């Protein structure tokens, strides 16, 4: 059964903010881990989470005209032994 | 290793009860032996959420056949100390970055 989210995309974009969206996997997700950062940049990526009930997220404070790499991971319960697992990622790029 | 964050043999619910003490902020943590996978560890972290309030999350630290330790296979570490340092620098998927070790009651002085 799928744990990787699918079809990640930007669905709204201003010069400094993006709304990303994806299709949840079939497993119940505890929360999503989302990173974004300048592609090939030499600073650390930004990181945040959204609740596992969601399948979108708002990214704010971007610099106009910068290519960003945006990645989403699902963190989810499997069984009592594997109680907290990270899915494979899905990633997109977007230039503001 | 017998480091400050290492609590040795400790059960999941007992780790939760200790971390959920009033006064512990998010990111307070401990490392213990796993009771469900032999040879693995568990990183137990005090967290907070809008719906469930104060809570505790557990992350299994597994061992690589030849390599070191990992919670997620993309981030691997030669030692537990290096793992803890990494997740003190950035949460990198954890519910919260690690701050300081869970306190315990000490003898009166």
């Amino acid at each position: 059964v799928s744990s990787v989210p699918t079809k990640l995309e930007v669905v709204a974009a201003t010069p400094t903010s993006l709304l990303i969206s994806w299709d949840a996997p079939a497993v119940t997700v505890d929360y999503y881990f989302i990173t974004y950062g300048e592609t090939g940049g030499n600073s650390p990526v930004q990181e945040f989470t959204v609740p596992g009930s969601k399948s979108t997220a708002t990214i704010s404070g971007l610099k106009p005209g910068v290519d960003y790499t945006i990645t989403v991971y699902a963190w989810y319960y499997y069984d009592d032994e594997y109680y907290m697992n990270e899915s494979s990622p899905i990633s997109i790029n977007y230039r503001t | 290793q017998a480091e400050e964050w290492y609590f040795g043999k400790m059960g999941r619910k007992d780790a939760e009860r200790l971390l959920l003490n009033p006064g512990n902020q998010r990111g307070i943590f401990l490392v213990r032996e796993s009771e469900t996978t032999k040879g693995a560890y568990s990183l137990s972290i005090r967290d907070w959420d809008e719906v469930r309030g104060d809570n505790v999350k557990h992350y299994k630290i597994r061992k690589l056949d030849n390599g070191g330790y990992y919670i997620t296979t993309r981030a691997q570490f030669d030692t537990l100390q290096k793992l803890v340092k990494h997740y003190t620098e950035h949460a990198d998927g954890l519910c919260h970055k690690l701050t300081t070790v869970c306190p315990t009651v000490k003898p009166q002085t």
